[PDB]
RNA sequence: UGAAAGUGAAUGCAGGUGGGAACGCCCUUGUGGCGUGCACCAUCGACCGACCCGGAAUGGAAGGGUUUGAGU
RNA sequence: AUUUCCUCAACCUAUUCUCAAACUUUAAAUAUGUAAGACGCCCUUGUCGCUUAAUUGGACGUGGGCCAUCGAAUGAGAGUU
RNA sequence: GAACAGAAAUCUCGAGUAGAAUAAAAGGGUAAAAGUCCCCUUGAUUUUGAUUUUCAGUGUGAAUACAAACCAUGAAAGUGUG
RNA sequence: GUCUACGGCCAUACCUAGGCGAAAACACCAGUUCCCGUCCGAUCACUGCAGUUAAGCGUCUGAGGGCCUCGUUAGUACUAUGGUUGGAGACAACAUGGGAAUCCGGGGUGCUGUAGGCU
RNA sequence: AGCGCCGUGACGCAGUGGAAGCGCGCAGGGCUCAUAACCCUGAUGUCCUCGGAUCGAAACCGAGCGGCGCUACCA
């Protein structure tokens, strides 16, 4: 930690220092063949917070990234997927929502339907026999490990069933059981409709009582197993497919415009810096 | 003693007839291009010639 | 005229240098002491040998030890042999120092009452070096880069504090608390 | 708030000596003492004097993370007589203690089966160390959010009420 | 004892800049190249595939072929008494656009705009460039700027 | 053309594009606009032989190719 | 006496004198690549089996408008066999 | 820092711009890798043309970007003709 | 206006010690049935809001270490061209042109879109 | 003149980084009368001198002196 060490130190990229962007994977994610010229490569960026799931479709330009369509998991409560906003169905629904929004934006909404009634089947979006090819998006997972059921593939599966063409394999689906290399459709459908939460409910109904009360809070006050989980997930799938449009609310700047700049630590000027230096010298009294 | 390489007169010899530039041609051979690009351009040019000839004949 | 040929991993077997001691006399003097400096500068490009450097150093030291005492001079050799001269056997042979324009060879800091003998020591040792040389009465205060009048003016305020042979000076950077704790006599005027 | 020091990890290396031919027996000793696979260690460079075996399991170290971490620490401190030197406490906030001939440790004993030796090393860091251990956006824990030797002295005074030997 | 290796005498030519190693900026992969573009060849040491020869470093050519990950550049090199055409397949990491082409495009656009305005208003064109013209007469004043008489300084050592 | 057994040169105005001699017509005197366009060069095609294919007992006809010939 | 002493070494800090063809953060002068519209500039359209989610794009084109400093200076007839 | 008993053996926490490693000379390059470990494989495969270096723009050697097939690996974008 | 979700340039962004951060987001965090992977649910994937600003994060304060920029240094060093210039030479001056670096001093301590939330 | 080797108890011959070996000589106590042969032993080496890398040098690397030896051919 010497002065020459600091002088010769070369910092990484800002996002690499922040630990947000894998530039090695990003280069291969956005790199169009030069003979295709200005054809943009679209990435289905999927990110998970502790509570929320964000899925969006991004195209990269020279000056920065451009978002075509977006869908955050803090929108599904308007459809009926309140509570557990980071579950498998939450990722599936927001992937389906962003797929419908992108298809509407590109015009392939009422023509390229995906799987209106999911059944846990590995189905790639086939192209029309005589018509435009399906919208092709490549999944982006960021830094999350690609384990068998990491929920990046769950969001990808939802986006693919929404009508988008996401090239993928069933290797990393919830139930795959890699001995005979066969997908488990029952497990896939169970995870799509939140059956893993239901099995957790069955195991915890009478095994620790207090743990089932303290964990899975919130929804304990409104819902119960087998009453709405598979049902309301299917109904909101239909609701999303019926009306996937996004709207801007009326919460404008208004009073928040003036109720925000007050709590900002402002920077002093050179004159104030000189005054503070002189005041500190006087306070020391050694000059 | 052999191995008497030098470059004293080589520049003068080159500039005696000058540094000639190659002749510039309007069209370059497509053997230097991509195989798929050339194959598609063959059909594209064929259709363009057919369309132009049809326009001249009909009009 | 050859490119510099120092000792390195490509030129390893080189005969040892001849000058080992480069400072003679009261090396641990003070900035306040020795208010006069004499330098032996070179007015032309030379290739001074280590043999000449050590011979002149010995001659200067033996002359200085009996005119003012061993504790009155800080003779320093400012030329170091770094070029290896090769010779075909009758392939390093010797070590020489390359000297540019206005480069100092020997430096002596003494008092104002010893200026005459400080000049005389370098004048006598001029005969041991090839080429021509000059003797300059340095306008700076000893080995300090500052001038005499500037140094005493700053010392009156208290911006200079001695430390062994050299001293430390006030600079317009660093922590204010550390600067205050290290320079008590320095009057930090608010300006 | 949430700046309370608790147990984080406790590695149990082999203090009695080298595994050698007793490597398997030491492995079961760690397995029965911790309840986990002994995860045989690895040799880096062969010693021309100690005569170690290259690329051979010479040591085994486990951790007892959880409620049993306190139990194992209690058992180790019982033979150690709840007395540790001040130098046992590292400046980074971790403390270790090695034992030889633990008579107070509950390991079976008969004609040759009997006392063993495991050196415990405890690392304690409760709050906000995921921000430094996670694959996601990683950061450096704040200076005020750090554990010093004095903090370890105070925590060892509170929990496992005893005296530190100030040598 | 000369050696004719591909990367001979390229100790500093292919070196990355100081405090410029590591990651390569991704805007290079997003640059669009078309046939006929004027590009500059600057070899990047981090990328070894598609590396052009050291001769073509710092050379400006014309794009003639476009592939998936590289581009074809036409260069003219002296091989004696004539120039020879060289077609170099260079990856886009070592290829950048020439800013002279953008400057030429801006000049042409400015010329077209002035020509359109001149046609609309029935005025002169005056579009061609001119070299540095001779200075016109000025009126250098003396008020508050009284001349300072200077003399050569005497010789005084400062050592 | 192929080593050879063998096979053996028009989709078209004996093709398209750019420059191009000569000629003709208009401008309106400009280093002019338009129409063809010999020779030659560059280039995109077509045909013949060889090679590699699909492969639709003896035959290789339509369909082809990133190629090849000192060919039309 | 795992208590103290200084020189014995060693380490750190701030310094200090002097060097590098096979050292370097920087970094000239000279030399050197490219360009200075007529194969130029914009609208309307045609071809494709290539490319794109897509007449989307690339390339080749076509019909109209821009031909008055035709776009730095100087000099010169040039090229192919 | 831990028993050890010189040994940092091994096991740890911090600092750590690469001062390590990358088969072999040197130079260049490389840090969620081009280094270490793990899994799977044989793009170290068949064929055609174009290009670079040494060049006479002959040969040999080496190399580069493509195309027609068959593949490997990945979830995929992609990458792989030692 | 503040903040959240996602990029470019890649330290006027890094490193270090302290003052603050209403709401929201992020984060830590609450357990290992399921998917998954480890000696070890610490990393790794899950059902969750009971808690926290304390860490991360944002911002401000250092006549901070660095980094960026502008001047001094300095037209100094160096260099293209010239002389039947000087000097034994080394080198130097001059003439027609080009023109640094290190240091020191002054200033600064990131800029940048789309879609949405917060008395 | 170059190149190569060596310098170790008073003497000689070995000598590999965790550190000086053996014999001769000297000196005693014991058998016998003392030495010769002995028995018992003991002591004696700045590792040629100097400096440095190494945690530590006789050894590793350098400068000096002494001892030597090898190249020492075609007109």
């Amino acid at each position: 930690k010497s002065s020459p060490y600091f002088s010769r130190y070369q910092t990484k990229y800002r996002r690499r220092r922040e630990g947000k962007t894998d530039y090695y994977a990003r280069k291969r994610l956005i790199a169009q063949a030069k003979n295709k010229y200005n054809a943009p490569k679209y990435r289905l960026v999927v990110r998970f917070s502790n509570r929320f799931v964000t899925c969006q479709i991004v195209s990269s330009r020279v000056n920065g990234d451009y978002v075509l369509a977006h869908a955050h998991s803090s929108e599904l409560p308007r459809y009926g997927i309140k509570w557990g906003l980071a579950n498998w169905t939450a990722a599936y629904a927001t992937g389906l929502l962003v797929a419908r929004r992108a298809l509407a934006k590109v015009g392939l909404a009422d023509k390229y339907e995906g799987v209106t009634e999911p059944e846990g089947e590995f189905e790639l979006t086939e192209a029309i026999e005589d018509g435009p090819r399906p919208f092709k998006v490549f999944l982006d997972v960021g830094l999350k490990r690609t384990s068998t059921g990491s929920r990046v593939f769950g969001a990808m599966k939802g986006a693919s069933d929404g009508g988008l063409f996401i090239p993928h394999s069933p290797n990393r689906f919830p139930g795959f059981d890699i001995e005979t290399e066969e997908l488990d459709d029952e497990t896939l459908r169970k995870y799509i409709y939140g059956g893993h939460v239901a099995e957790y409910m069955e195991m915890l109904i009478d095994d620790d009582e207090e743990r089932y009360q303290k964990q899975f809070s919130g929804l304990i006050a409104d819902g119960i197993e087998s009453d709405q989980l598979e049902d309301i997930y299917a109904e909101a799938y239909a609701k999303i497919r019926e009306d996937p449009s996004f709207q801007k609310s009326g919460k404008d700047a208004a009073a928040f415009k003036a109720e925000s700049l007050k709590y900002t630590q402002r920077k002093l000027t050179a004159e104030e810096r000189k005054e503070r230096f002189n005041a500190k010298v006087i306070e020391a009294g050694r000059a | 003693k052999s191995k008497n390489h030098t470059n004293h007169n080589q520049n003068k010899k080159a500039h005696r007839n000058g540094i000639k530039r190659p002749q510039k041609h309007r069209y370059d051979s497509l053997k230097y291009r991509d195989a798929k690009f050339r194959r598609n351009q063959k059909f594209a040019n064929r259709g363009t010639v057919e369309a132009i000839r049809q326009a001249k004949a009909s009009a | 005229k050859n490119k510099p040929y120092p000792k390195s991993r490509y030129n390893r077997a080189v005969p040892d240098s001849k000058i080992r001691i480069f400072d003679l006399g009261r090396k641990r003097a003070g900035v306040d002491e020795f208010p006069l400096c004499i330098h032996l500068v070179s007015n032309e490009y030379e290739q001074i040998t280590s043999e000449a450097l050590e011979a002149a150093r010995i001659c200067a030291n033996k002359y200085l030890v009996k005119i003012g005492g061993k504790d009155s001079f800080h003779l320093r050799v400012r030329a170091h042999p770094f070029h290896v001269v090769r010779i075909n056997k009758m392939k390093p042979n010797g070590l020489v120092a390359r000297v540019n324009i206005g480069q100092i060879l020997m430096s002596v800091r003494t008092k104002d009452s010893s200026r005459a003998t400080a000049i005389e020591a370098l004048r006598r040792c001029q005969y041991k070096f090839p080429g021509q040389q000059r003797i300059i009465v340095s306008k700076k205060w000893g080995f300090s880069q500052y001038a005499r009048d500037e140094y005493i003016e700053k010392r009156s305020r208290g911006e200079i504090i001695p430390d062994g042979c050299y001293a430390k000076f006030l600079n317009k950077r660093g922590s204010l608390q550390e600067k205050l704790d290290l320079f008590p006599e320095a009057s930090f005027n608010l300006a | 708030p949430m700046k309370e020091l608790r147990i984080s990890k406790l590695v149990l290396n082999i203090s009695l000596g080298e595994s050698g031919d007793r490597l398997t027996r030491a492995a079961k000793v760690l397995e029965q003492l911790s309840g986990q696979t002994p995860v045989f260690s690895k040799a880096r460079y062969t010693i021309r004097r100690f005569g170690i075996r290259r690329n051979e399991k010479i040591a085994c170290h486990v951790t007892v993370r959880g409620p049993k971490a306190e139990e194992i620490l209690e058992r180790g401190l019982k033979v150690k007589e709840y007395e540790l030197k001040k130098r046992n406490f590292s400046a980074t906030g971790n403390f270790g203690f090695g034992i030889q001939e633990h008579i107070d440790l509950g390991i079976k004993y008969d004609p040759s089966i009997g006392i063993y030796g495991m050196d415990f090393y405890v690392v304690m860091d409760r709050p906000g160390m995921r921000v430094a251990r996670r694959k996601a956006q990683r950061g450096r824990v704040g200076y005020t959010h750090k554990i010093n030797a004095e903090d370890t002295i105070n925590w060892f005074k509170q929990k496992y009420d005893a005296v530190v030997l100030g040598k | 004892p000369h050696s004719y290796g591909i990367r001979a005498r390229t100790r500093y030519t292919f070196q990355r800049g100081f405090r410029e190693h590591g990651q390569i900026r991704l805007s290079t992969y997003l640059k669009t190249y078309k046939v006929g573009d004027i590009v500059d060849i600057k070899v990047n040491g981090a990328v070894q595939k598609g590396m052009p020869h050291k001769y073509y470093h710092g050379k400006t050519g014309v794009v003639y072929n476009v592939t998936q990950s590289s581009v074809g550049v036409l260069i003219y090199k002296v091989v004696g008494n004539r120039y020879m055409e060289k077609r170099v397949n260079v990856r886009i990491e070592h290829v950048k656009h020439s800013k002279c082409r953008q400057d030429f495009l801006d000049r042409v656009k400015a010329n077209e705009a002035k020509r359109k305005e001149a046609k609309a208003q029935g005025k002169t064109v005056q579009l061609r460039r001119q070299p540095a013209p001779p200075a016109t007469a000025h009126f250098v004043s003396t008020e508050n700027n009284e001349p300072v008489t200077l003399h050569p300084v005497a010789y005084d050592t400062t050592i």
